[PDB]
């Protein structure tokens, strides 16, 4: 396990090439842009999966068994930059061209045999398996409702995918008369007990949207811990702690050798000055200086002054969500989920304190020690309520927020500062400048200019072309349309408050 | 005319080589590097040898100079400091350094050009050149020295500051 | 981020009574002067193994000696100056520990005040001192004289001295009074006499005078004093100030000062390997040694680290990229208004960073002050915040954040915290337990759930004025990480060849909650064990 | 012998060393490295023998010399000129920790002696030649001066100089 493998399935029939509204994105130029933009995240991220784009109900094939209908774009392996430019080549109006032309659209296929090519381009594979998963992009609903044969052998082979391992899932877009899962689908895609009967996506209509319910299904989430929430010594619960924000940093150069490029494993050794032999772990001391003193400890009384408490969640108290400053913060907050896989019954404690907690309004005060040998901090449970949006997608996962707390030592002063009012003229015209440069704020509205640029030169330096052209950054004020809006109110406000002197 | 800018360095019974102190034709340059107090830094003194190709010889530190036996080149200054003053576990694989003035530490704006060989002691009369010259340098590094800088891509950046007191020879062939 | 302060040191008189009645035993609670004792070892390990510039002097009172500059003869008798204006060392540390006995006479805590007063103005002539503190350890338990106190009051508000009271009792009004007993933690005014009445009485009205209504918060317990940085309250510095202009557009400009208002604190020191015998550094040499990934063990040399970058599956050397081609050019230091957005829009999930900023307006700036006024309660009255990008200096990388008024009685700025980019978001989806039958809790159990919940509450609604008060406040704690260090490292300084001591009680009890709270909990837990079972699984 | 000549009047003509050998001023066109206190990129200063510095140049040609700014240190030249806060001696103090001057090095300063001051239009326009001459040489020859100030930890400022050694005629 660790190596998750995902297949773009992408329908290439003529209802995916009609745009109806001429200001709206072809839903095959949706489908394209979306695997090209979850490649560059992967790319990104620096995540080792394998990817694989299919196409079907083209005259055209490639798949090693020479059925009908099926093109293998492209096999399982990690992102690159040749494949996403060969995606690129297919986006647009020119691409949606050159790739009728290349491989042309509308003609009769059979799923069965679709499915059949994507569990050969599984098997294929010799870096093992893990979570292997499909994707559909179509935007028919009942693709063999002429032909019940198709339909039972499409059935059974789906079944039997489901049951090798493989997950099935839909990503159905805007159809004329909206698109209804229960004619034939519900009997393919794939349903976890019963947990996802309901709640399933709507039909995608815009890009953003698309790719926010792709990215959100197919990503397995890693838990940095599993840890154990004690209420007391006796009654304990297991629970698994997440990073939903974590920065994204650059990747640091690798170290490879001119032979032949490839990773060198770097190891450390420790060495005596005048034997020249190694160090046992237990020859060597510790010290620190300060002033003209000495202090001499062993590594493990070094660790042994760091520990207090066990690792876990030891629960201190419940406290109102009015008592937390919003400008207390102090590190980034995790997220604590149920477990049902350590403790039996966990889940049932998680929920009725979690209903509770959001009924009362309270955050539960808990002692936290992440790992051995730690001293504690201080962190509030925040419940969390579950929220989804009108697609169905979950902006909000149900379970605590754990918000840490800062100590005494990390609250700094502030200088002396006598306090001088606005007059509530002044106070109009801000409000008024105010109004009138309104937007609206999302968590995903601003991306980071030095990675971007950073991985758009590595792209332009791979693929062996020229140096790029700069983009403008979306970080940066638009000072000239601020200043159309604002108009005259920042000279009445500056004649208001600013003397003419200074 | 109490000061001397060259000085005379003596080698063998026949050959006596000159130490200068401008870069007028010579070809190798011996810095004596010190650095200042920082939160960051616990390693004070490095000695390097560079070549116009910019390729650097370690060649005494703190412990003296038995550190040449080691034959430790790299191929530019903050490699060295990286290596060497930065041996800090976390500091090894953390950030690099640079000049954002595209100033070499021994021929400042002097194009580098590629790399043809690096000289190294192979006798022994080598040994006994290269330590009096670490102790003129050493002699003379409270009050001819000059300031270089370094950036760190920490997060902020930070600037590191050298004390380099620099003399440049010719090895004869 | 880093701390940046000043450069500005203080002096700090440690005024301490060592009297026949601050010894007395109690079947429960320790004599005033070990408390004082533990309270002064806090303040004295914190500036030894921070290394501050801070100079200490110690004058106890109470003494069987006399040796003041003020003696003279019948006058300030049993005053003894046992440490002048210097830098702390471990040599105090040991006279505090194991070297200062408790007196058997009494002596004026007024005349005490005075001899420390001395010290300052005759110990700081040829120094410079930004800050003089006195911080008086008494128990309030001796006759005393009235006629220096107006004298005494002048001479602190011409000289700019402050005054600090630790006493062993607290100054609570109407507290109510209330297993064993526990020093330090969170949870008795019949149980002072008539004397500690009439010194409480003196030091409340010197307080008052000195600075006012807020100088009876400067009047503390030895008990609180371990769980607090009240020691530390009157040598502090700020931060240096981060100037810059506030844009909103290319013709609205503010000029601001940044300060530090949330930042973690850190070890200053690490610690450094060194030989077993010979204790020194010099005789470790660590290498790094990557020679082949197989296991071949040929040489290699440092002219191959030519390294290269990788984008999926291929790499890039560094033979084909330049230093200058990969560089985002930074248009500099700023803070521009993106624009303004609701509040509820911002949520705290996404805050993001290491530091919490408090942005005031310029110092001697009146129009600056207005502007940001303005702006200010423009935001408040709109409930809006202001999405604003922040750039430390032309080499930092570029930030997005939320800047949010902050309104309080005696100033009012804004804070700025940053906010995520699209790739720091990570997109998961986690099961729905409210629409789970497998999970649904029952009533019962929802009625337990509810019990502990309402029995373990850290607040109360006292006076029935709607004001809601903390018994369990932990942003007024400290870390107890640096006192367990320094613990550690001056047993280790004194004593060379025994075992490190365990944490100190007082330290367990301010990490725990009051024990009225226990109890209440426990009736419920109880409850609550039987109606969840809980087993563990056996793979 | 002269390392380069500037035009004055008619009739004399200044010579400009690059070394202080018998020579009365010093002009440094300096140019300082990003801090996130300093709000002025480049400078320029006359230095005379004893560390007087009169302020010459600020990045928007030589209209600052008119104003006269004199100060007894380049110290209280960067006090004065590259913060944009208020009190800046409040704050911190700047020094060189080797004893050297920007000017002069480990040199020994003269007392106090009035500074050179320009009167005359051809002051002026040798002024403007020269501080043309000191940006031309800027990008190519230039020495590294540090500042400290005595913050904790210690705040340190980069200054990259170009220095100019001159006499003007009595």
């Amino acid at each position: 396990s660790g190596r998750d493998s995902l297949i773009f399935l992408v329908d290439a029939s003529k209802a995916m090439f009609e745009s109806q509204s001429e200001d709206e994105l072809t839903p095959f130029d949706m489908s394209i842009q979306c695997i090209q933009s979850v490649y560059i995240s992967k790319i990104i991220s620096s995540d080792r999966d394998l990817l694989a784009v299919v196409f079907y109900g083209t005259e055209k094939d490639k798949n090693s068994v020479n059925f009908k209908n099926i093109y293998v774009l492209q096999e399982l392996d990690n992102p690159g930059a040749k494949r996403i430019l060969e995606l690129d080549q297919f986006k647009g109006q020119q691409g949606q061209k050159r790739f009728q032309d290349m491989m042309g659209h509308g003609s009769d296929y059979s799923l069965s045999e679709v499915l059949w090519v994507c569990a050969n381009l599984f098997s294929d594979v010799q870096f093992k398996m893990s979570h292997k998963r499909i994707m559909l992009f179509t935007n028919e609903d009942n693709p063999h409702g002429n032909d019940s044969a198709k339909a039972s052998r499409a059935r059974t082979k789906a079944g039997d995918l489901r049951d090798t391992g493989i997950f099935l899932d839909l990503m159905h877009l805007k159809k004329p008369g909206g698109f209804d899962i229960s004619l034939f689908y519900r009997d393919i895609i794939s349903i976890a007990e019963d947990e996802d009967l309901r709640v399933h996506f709507e039909e995608s209509s815009k890009l953003e949207d698309l790719l926010r319910k792709v990215r959100a299904k197919e990503t397995r989430k890693r838990a940095l811990s599993r840890l154990k929430l004690k209420l007391n010594k006796d009654i304990v619960i297991s629970v698994g702690i997440y990073n939903l924000v974590q920065k994204a940093l650059k990747p640091p150069p690798i170290k490879l050798y001119r032979e032949t490029n490839e990773p060198v494993k770097t190891k450390t050794r420790t060495f005596n000055t005048s034997t020249g032999g190694l160090l046992l772990p237990s020859d060597t001391k510790r010290s620190q200086i300060y002033g003209s003193r000495q202090i001499i400890l062993e590594k493990e009384e070094t660790e042994e002054l760091k520990r207090f408490d066990d690792p876990g969640l030891m629960l201190m108290g419940f406290k109102p969500l009015v008592l937390l400053k919003k400008h207390h913060y102090l590190r980034p907050s995790l997220f604590v989920y149920p477990e049902e896989s350590l403790v039996i019954g966990s889940s049932t404690l998680f929920s009725a304190l979690l209903i509770k907690c959001l009924e009362k309004e309270v955050a539960a005060l808990c002692r936290y020690t992440p790992r051995r040998n730690i001293p504690p901090y201080f962190v509030a449970l925040v419940p969390q309520e579950e929220e989804l949006d009108d697609q169905k997608i979950q902006v909000t996962p149900p379970g605590f927020q754990l918000v840490f707390l800062p100590f005494a030592d990390d609250k700094r002063k502030m200088p002396f500062t006598e306090k001088i009012m606005a007059t509530p003229e002044q106070v109009g015209k801000m409000k008024a400048i105010v109004e009138k440069l309104r937007f609206t704020y999302r968590s995903d509205s601003f991306e980071n200019p030095v990675l971007q640029q950073h991985f758009r030169n590595l792209e332009a330096l791979a693929l062996d072309l020229m140096e790029p052209e700069q983009a403008v950054d979306l970080t940066l004020p638009k000072v000239e349309a601020m200043n159309k809006r604002l108009g005259s109110l920042v000279d009445e406000f500056k004649e208001l408050v600013y003397p003419p002197d200074y | 005319s109490y000061n001397r800018s060259m000085t005379t360095i003596h080698y063998n019974d026949d050959v006596d080589i000159d130490i200068h102190t401008d870069k007028n034709g010579k070809e190798l340059c011996y810095c004596y590097i010190t650095i200042d107090d920082h939160y960051l830094v616990d390693v004070e003194t490095i000695g390097v040898i560079v070549n116009r190709s910019g390729k650097c010889l370690l060649v005494n530190n703190h412990l003296g100079i038995g550190i040449v036996k080691d034959k430790r080149i790299s191929d530019s200054f903050g490699d060295v400091c990286m290596d060497t003053i930065f041996d800090f576990s976390e500091a090894r694989e953390l950030f690099s350094l640079t000049n954002d003035d595209n100033r070499n530490i021994a021929w400042d704006t002097d194009k580098l050009d590629d790399d043809t060989d690096i000289w190294t002691p192979v006798t022994e009369d080598d040994y006994k050149f290269l330590s009096r010259l670490v102790l003129y340098a050493k002699s003379q590094s409270d009050t001819v020295f000059d300031y270089y800088v370094l950036t760190g891509d920490t997060e902020p950046p930070t600037v590191f500051i050298f004390k380099v007191t620099r003399f440049y020879f010719n090895m004869p062939k | 981020p880093h701390m940046v302060r000043s450069g500005n040191k203080a002096a700090v008189v440690l005024c301490m009574d060592v009297g026949f009645t601050m010894s007395n035993s109690i079947p429960g609670i320790e004599s005033p002067f070990e408390q004082a004792k533990k309270v002064i070892t806090m303040f004295v390990q914190r500036q030894v193994f921070a290394e501050n510039k801070d100079e200490i002097a110690l004058v106890l009172f109470g003494t069987d000696g006399t040796d003041n500059p003020l003696s003279g003869g019948d006058q300030y008798q049993n005053i003894t100056v046992h440490r002048h204006l210097m830098l702390p060392d471990f040599d105090l540390l040991e006279d505090i520990e194991s070297k200062i006995q408790p007196g058997s006479q009494q002596a004026d805590f007024l005349d005490a005040l005075i001899v420390s007063m001395d010290v300052i103005q005759h110990e700081t002539i040829g120094k410079k001192f930004e800050k003089r503190h006195i911080e008086i350890f008494t128990d309030l338990s001796s006759r005393f004289s009235k006629s220096q106190l107006d004298i005494i009051i002048h001479s602190l508000k011409k000289c700019d001295i402050s005054l600090q009271f630790f006493l062993p009792f607290s100054l609570g009004k109407e507290d109510g009074s209330g297993g064993p007993f526990r020093l330090g933690g969170h949870g008795p005014l019949k149980g002072i006499t008539e004397q500690q009445k009439e010194g409480l009485e003196i030091v409340k009205m010197v307080m008052i005078s000195l600075e006012g209504e807020d100088g009876l918060d400067e009047i503390y317990s030895f008990s609180e004093s371990l769980r607090k940085l009240c020691v530390f309250k009157k040598i502090e510095r700020h931060s240096i100030h981060w100037p810059c202009r506030l844009t909103i557009g290319s013709n609205l400009s503010i000029r601001i000062a940044a300060y530090k208002s949330i930042l973690q604190e850190r070890v200053k020191k690490t610690w450094t390997v060194v030989d077993a015998k010979t204790l020194k550094k010099e005789d470790i040499q660590k290498e790094t040694v990557y020679c082949l990934n197989d296991d071949d063990e040929t040489e290699v040399l440092k002219e191959d680290i030519i390294q290269g970058f990788r984008y999926g599956s291929d790499i890039v050397p560094f033979s084909k990229v330049d230093e200058e081609q990969m560089k985002y050019k930074s248009e500099g230091k700023c803070f521009s208004v993106l624009g303004f957005c609701k509040s509820s829009q911002v949520q705290r999930r996404f805050f993001m960073g290491n530091q919490v900023l408090k942005v005031f307006a310029a110092r001697d700036d009146e129009a600056a002050a207005v502007a940001l006024s303005s702006l200010i309660h423009a935001l408040d009255d709109l409930d809006m915040v202001a999405i604003v990008r922040y750039a430390y200096d032309k080499r930092a990388n570029p930030q997005v954040g939320v800047a949010f008024p902050h309104i309080k009685h005696n100033y009012e700025c804004l804070v700025y915290v940053q906010l995520p980019f699209m790739e720091d978001l990570r997109q998961y989806m986690f099961s729905s337990l409210k629409n789970s039958k497998k999970y649904a809790p029952t009533e019962a159990q929802l009625n337990a759930v509810d019990a502990l919940i309402d029995s373990m509450s850290l607040a109360k609604k006292d006076e029935k004025t709607d004001t809601l008060e903390d018994l369990f406040p932990t942003t007024k704690i400290p870390n107890p990480r640096f006192q367990r260090l320094f613990q550690c490292l001056l047993h280790r300084a004194l004593h060379p060849r025994e075992p490190l001591p365990p944490i100190q009680q007082h330290i367990w009890n301010m990490l725990n909650p009051p024990a009225e709270v226990t109890t209440k909990s426990q009736i419920p837990l109880s409850k609550i064990k039987t109606l969840f079972p809980l087993i563990e699984a056996k793979k």
